[PDB]
């Protein structure tokens, strides 16, 4: 048993982006980041990062 | 609302089957038939409700 709020991991988007990267024959392994936009904030930032950690 | 849930989970299906079998067999004691359906219902409810302690 798991809660609805724990059923959607960041890794799921990473898997989709691997499918995406695969189709478009891109090499860069795309990582997903979801964190407060700054310390202690209720505003969040979803970032897609490459191997170099650049925000794409 | 309860009926909706029982329909979706197939329990009303089990009830229909049980009653039909009961009738076909000459309407003898429903004790055992009912017990079996109740057991399936309890298992299905527990499963779908996501029953756990608050700590869990």
């Amino acid at each position: 048993q798991h809660l609805v709020q724990t059923e959607v991991p960041r890794k799921l988007l990473e898997e989709w982006l691997a499918m995406w990267s695969g189709h478009y024959q891109l090499k860069d392994k795309l990582r997903v980041q979801l964190r407060p936009q700054r310390a202690g904030s209720e505003v969040l930032e979803l970032g897609i990062h490459g191997e170099s950690d650049d925000k794409l | 609302a309860a009926g909706g849930w029982l329909e979706r989970q197939g329990i009303f299906g089990l009830v229909s089957d049980a009653v039909n079998a009961w009738r076909e067999d000459g309407q003898q004691s429903i004790d055992g038939i009912f017990d079996q359906v109740e057991s399936r219902f309890v298992a299905a409810w527990e499963d779908d409700a996501g029953l756990m302690t608050y700590g869990e």
